[PDB]
């Protein structure tokens, strides 16, 4: 499956953003979709995940309560609604499948995303 | 697996394909009808949830691993001292909801005993559905390859992994590359034959690239983890 | 640990080796009482940790049978699994053994054995709990 993240930008602290993840390929391989992020010099951090039927979602502790993950299956698009953004949320945000985010090579970088910057 | 060949039915009957939502994500090794050894980096949140996982045994091809032909996972247990940043203690266990049926195609591998007295460059085998080339896609077919143990002294040299190989890790492969595990082989077996028995001595843990020179594969040192494994199985039984 | 003490896994709690596998749980997670049986070497020599001698010792074949072997397999976490067992000549360099007390009662398998300097059968138990490690 091929994934394309978009919707990032520069926002002020407390502002909001909505990211999109366009997927092309077999839907039977998108049963679990996830977002992760990476700041310069820091290890990548898993953010959120959602089941295809939307009956199960996941949030990391650092974003729980502020982010909301959702799906539109008529478009095969995964959304990440990010509210109450802080400077610590600045990173490049990517979307991926488990077969992509579980990596034998932790520093491999075949994972393209969208840049999100929070600063005043 | 880079630089290997296709596996015949029953060649590696302990190998399983571990699926998240019916897509291969990691390999594993059968040790009892219900227990599978895999890697902790396969099951970090949200993949610590057994609901997501199914195991496929005795099936060489991903396309024959249909929804419903797999064994639902009941428990997922990561090593309590697993450190994701350093990859240290990278081992996990999965318990199946129902026992496997052992036959010619599905059999367990033996846990290693203390005092195996393996050679410094012991001959080993790796298997899995990982990519056969760097940056490649998951293999449709189960592959396998011969790799040699690489002493931790040599593997920690400044031009290899530079003191990153802990006592809970072992290196295997070739310093000249060409044969190695790769993306998609995580959690699968590193086995060796001794006294006419196949022993599980490693689980595919990490690497830098695939089959590159002076970057061999690093595997969880199963021998170090056997006390923890027995404790988990003992606590489950009663 | 100090003074040849054994660490309770990685908990930071060290106990005297005489309290390792002595039937009483002294470790925070009971680590001293749940790994008292092991299989040594490529020929599966059954060994049990002796609290009296503070060391591992092979199990003497005297009076041993499959019921005792199955209890040993269960103590190691193999549940109802059992494959094979044999009395073999010891070659692990052992100078004493763990011998079976036939009238020991209903306790843990490692508490049915006592330290003994000789086996009457001149053989030690080799135990395999599951049929494993065979391919094409
Ligand atoms: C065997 O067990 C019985 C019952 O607990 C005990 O009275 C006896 O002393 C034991 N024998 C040996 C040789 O330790
Ligand atoms: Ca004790």
């Amino acid at each position: 499956v091929q994934l394309q993240a978009s919707g990032g930008g520069f926002v002020q602290p407390g502002g909001s953003l909505r990211l999109s993840c366009a997927a092309s390929g077999k839907v039977v391989e998108q049963g679990l979709m996830g977002w992760f992020r990476q700041a310069p010099g820091k290890e990548r951090e898993f953010v959120s995940a959602i089941q295809y039927d939307t009956k199960l979602e996941y949030y990391a502790d650092s974003v729980k309560g502020r982010f909301t993950i959702s799906r539109d299956n008529s478009k095969n698009t995964v959304y990440l609604q990010m509210n109450s953004l802080r400077a610590e949320d600045t990173a490049t945000y990517y979307c991926a499948t488990p077969q992509m985010w579980v990596q034998r090579d932790r520093d491999d970088r075949w994972y393209q995303g969208t840049q999100v910057t929070v600063s005043s | 697996i880079v630089g290997g060949e296709s596996a015949l039915p029953g060649a590696w009957p302990w190998q399983v394909s571990l699926h998240v939502q019916n897509v291969h994500v990691c390999g594993g090794s059968i040790i009892t009808p219900e227990w599978i050894v895999t890697a902790a980096h396969c099951v970090e949140k949200p993949l610590n949830n057994p609901w997501h996982w199914t195991a496929f045994a005795g099936i060489l091809r991903q396309s024959f691993m249909f929804y419903g032909a797999g064994y639902q996972v009941e428990k997922v247990i990561s090593h309590p001292n697993y450190d994701s940043k350093t990859k240290n203690n990278d081992i996990a266990l999965m318990k199946l909801q129902k026992p496997l049926t052992f036959n010619d195609l599905v059999k367990p591998v033996c846990l290693p005993n203390p005092g195996m007295m393996l050679q410094p460059e012991q001959l080993c085998w790796i298997s899995g559905w990982g990519a056969t080339e760097e940056k490649g896609k998951t293999s449709e077919v189960l592959n396998a390859a011969k790799v040699l143990l690489i002493e931790t002294q040599r593997c920690n040299s400044r031009y290899v992994y530079d003191n990153l190989i802990t006592p809970a890790m072992i290196c295997a492969g070739f310093l000249q590359g060409n044969v190695d595990s790769c993306q998609g082989d995580s959690g699968g077996p590193l086995v060796t034959s001794k006294n006419n028995i196949w022993w599980l001595i490693g689980d595919t843990s990490w690497g830098s690239g695939c089959a590159k020179a002076y970057r061999p594969g690093v595997y969880g040192n199963v021998m170090v983890f056997t006390d923890w494994i027995y404790r988990q199985m003992r606590a489950d039984g009663e | 640990c100090s003074n040849s003490g054994i660490e309770c896994d990685s908990s930071g709690t060290c106990i005297n080796p005489s309290n390792w596998c002595d039937g009483v749980s002294h470790c925070p997670g009971g680590e001293d009482e749940n790994r008292c049986v092991r299989l040594y070497g490529p020929n599966f020599i059954l060994q049990v940790y002796s609290s009296q001698r503070k060391s591992w010792h092979p199990v003497c074949q005297d009076d041993w049978n499959e019921n005792y072997g199955r209890a040993a397999c269960r103590d190691m976490g193999y549940k109802n699994n059992f494959y094979s067992s044999q009395g073999i000549v010891d070659d692990s360099g052992s100078t004493s053994f763990m011998k079976l007390n036939t009238s020991a009662g209903n306790v843990d398998i490692y508490k049915k054995l006592y330290h003994s300097d000789a086996c009457s059968s001149k053989a030690v138990v080799s135990l395999r709990c599951i049929a494993c490690g065979v391919n094409l």
